[PDB]
């Protein structure tokens, strides 16, 4: 008994997308079926339901744009998304509503990203260790992975040889719809003169791999 | 619509402790309240329906109680897998009202952050933009403010922060703030401070640099 | 004689919405102005004719349907509406030609700790025809497995119980409704 969700990716602002919820053990034709979305850190938002009789109710932020449908044959639940905007960029779930008994069966989610787009490789810049980043014989250095799209980016240090004291921060979305993140590492300041620190940056969507060495600037 | 306000947005505790999460209704939904638990990278899971009824499969350390406007979730003996986010939800609601959500964290003693700053690389200056990065390393709790100062002018636009998940080993937080300007703007000032206020720090710690060095 | 509205509107107990009570009214004179000049109704809307001008009118038969629902559900008692009440409990036709009358009954139908006598049909395979009345207690098969008169996962009792407590929000409190349908033995 599960709910498998699929059919979501990059869509332009204004286009349309259709999500699908393939049921198992549950008949979408005889339950209340639910769609909720969840933006990063902004929590659970209900979208719409289809009754076991055809009645479809919507959230006033999706009315006119989202349409629920149902295929008894393929036992699949669909959500048609239209006139999409950036505010719909979230993880979309299908659950089953049991009224006063809760929402017991949930799907896994499908990520839907809506953006002006232009898939783009990053520009890795070094965060140089200096006296402004040394204290107690431990220095801070890192890479700045700026102006890339879409996610994710994977960052390592010395091809996995250096893992202790590393912090790869979550990406942030800029005004220009492009992403930026940073990864740092804390090393003993004595080691600045002997060890070679190189950040390893991969961005599979654009097939970009960049190895950038970080040395203290004179 | 009723408004569900969920009391501790952020809550930190230790394994084996008893925690209580509160969900208040605006107008009185009797006992039609359900609790959910969302682990990082997973869908919500129903824990409690009808205010206090345990969903089949949920361990016994969870229990709900409430009727009317004030409800509470109680985890009897907090376990390592119980550290997640919890959502309360009105039942039989026309709009499916959820709550903001309560995040559960591992408790720790106060640890002041290690502040570092980073001037923009020459490569980035050739392109026309100038990013300035400030680092707050291994601190606790997550509460921490970062004010940028350009020639002691407090800056509010042009900034973006990003915290890490709590560490598996040290159970500490680290954030990174990126002040991004154009080369035409960055080259018209000298002092670039990063003033940080945190519980552990007695005085606000500032880490600066002049552009001419 | 006068039509027995007194035993319908001032009745001691009303029925559950899923088993709405119907009374046929015939062979009498009905003063409708004493009902609309009472001002003790939170909802009293007519689809088809004005109340002041239906006292000047006759009908072959007049039906009075009564039940108890949530305050938030007294919307659904109207032509062309959707929701758990209109879909699985009490449907009015698109071409409805009567009047819908409701009033708050929190003082009578809700008790501390909860009143659970009043029920509604939550699970149903398809929508009700207008003026259909379903009372079946067949266990509802929500999955691909036969339910077989025994409850459990995907096997649910179709009728759920209202929880009327006096502390509920207004829209969630019990409301008594009376639906007067007109279709010549009744006049004014």
């Amino acid at each position: 008994v599960q709910l498998v969700e699929s059919g979501g990716g990059l869509i332009q602002p204004g286009g349309s997308l259709r999500l699908s919820c393939a049921a198992s053990g549950i008949i979408v034709s005889s339950n209340y079926m639910t769609w909720v979305r969840q933006a990063p850190g902004k929590g659970l938002e209900w979208v719409s339901v289809i009754y076991s009789g055809g009645s479809t109710f919507y959230a006033d932020s999706v009315k006119g744009r989202f349409t629920i449908s149902r295929d008894n044959s393929k036992n699949t639940l669909y959500l048609q998304m239209s006139s999409l905007r950036a505010e719909d960029t979230a993880v979309y779930y299908c659950a089953r509503d049991l009224g006063p008994y809760g929402m017991d069966v949930w799907g896994q989610g499908t990520t839907v990203t809506v953006s002006s787009a232009s898939t783009k490789g990053p520009s890795v810049f070094p965060l140089a260790p200096s006296s402004k980043s040394t204290s107690g014989g431990t220095a801070a250095l890192g890479c700045l992975v700026k102006d890339y799209f879409p996610e994710p980016v994977t960052v390592s240090w010395n091809s996995g040889a250096l893992t202790s004291g590393v912090h790869t921060f979550p990406a942030v979305l800029q005004s220009s719809g492009l992403y930026s993140l940073s990864s740092v590492v804390t090393v003993p300041s004595s080691s600045l003169g002997t060890q070679t620190y190189i950040c390893n940056v991969n961005h599979k969507p654009s097939n970009t791999k960049v190895d950038k060495k970080v040395e203290p600037k004179s | 619509d009723i408004q569900l306000t969920q009391s501790p947005s952020f809550l930190s505790a230790s394994v084996g402790d008893r925690v209580t999460i509160t969900c208040r209704a605006s107008q009185g939904i009797s006992s039609d309240l359900a609790w959910y638990q969302q682990k990082p990278g997973k869908a919500p899971n129903l824990l409690i329906y009808a205010a206090s009824t345990l969903q089949s499969g949920v361990p016994s350390r969870f229990s709900g109680s409430g009727s009317g406007t004030e409800f509470t979730l109680t985890i009897s003996s907090l376990q390592p897998e119980d550290f997640a986010t919890y959502y309360c939800q009105q039942l039989n609601s026309d709009l499916y009202t959820f709550g903001q959500g309560t995040k559960l964290e591992i408790k720790r003693t106060v640890a002041a952050p290690s502040v570092f700053i980073f001037p923009p690389s020459d490569e980035q200056l050739k392109s026309g933009t100038a990013s300035v990065v400030c680092l707050l390393n291994n601190f606790y709790p997550r509460e921490a403010k970062v004010q940028w100062k350009v020639d002691n002018a407090l800056q509010s636009g042009n900034s973006q922060e990003s915290v890490t998940e709590q560490d598996s080993k040290d159970s500490t937080y680290s954030l990174s703030s990126t002040l991004t300007l154009s080369k035409a703007d960055y080259e018209k000032h000298k002092v670039y401070a990063c003033e940080v206020t945190h519980q552990g720090l007695s005085s606000p710690v500032t880490k600066s640099f002049n552009r001419g060095e | 004689n006068l039509c027995p509205f007194g035993e319908v509107f001032n009745a001691t107990r009303f029925a559950s919405v899923y088993a709405w009570n119907r009374k046929r009214i015939s062979n009498c004179v009905a003063d409708y102005s004493v009902l609309y000049n009472s001002a003790s109704f939170s909802t009293f809307k007519c689809y088809g004719v004005s109340p002041t001008k239906l006292n000047d009118l006759c009908f072959t038969n007049v039906y009075a349907d009564s039940f108890v629902i949530r305050g938030d559900e007294v919307r659904q008692i109207a032509p062309g509406q959707t929701g758990k009440i209109a879909d699985y409990n009490y449907k009015l036709p698109d071409d409805f030609t009567g009047c819908v009358i409701a009033w708050n009954s929190n003082n009578l139908d809700s008790k501390v700790g909860g009143n659970y006598n009043y029920l509604y049909r939550l699970f149903r395979k398809s929508n009700l025809k207008p003026f259909e009345r379903d009372i079946s207690t067949e266990i509802y098969q929500a999955g691909s497995t036969p339910c077989n008169g025994v409850e459990g996962f995907n096997c649910y009792f179709p009728l759920q119980s209202y929880g009327f407590q006096p502390t509920n929000g207004v829209g969630y409190q019990p409301y008594r409704v009376v639906v007067l349908s007109f279709e010549a033995t009744v006049c004014g």
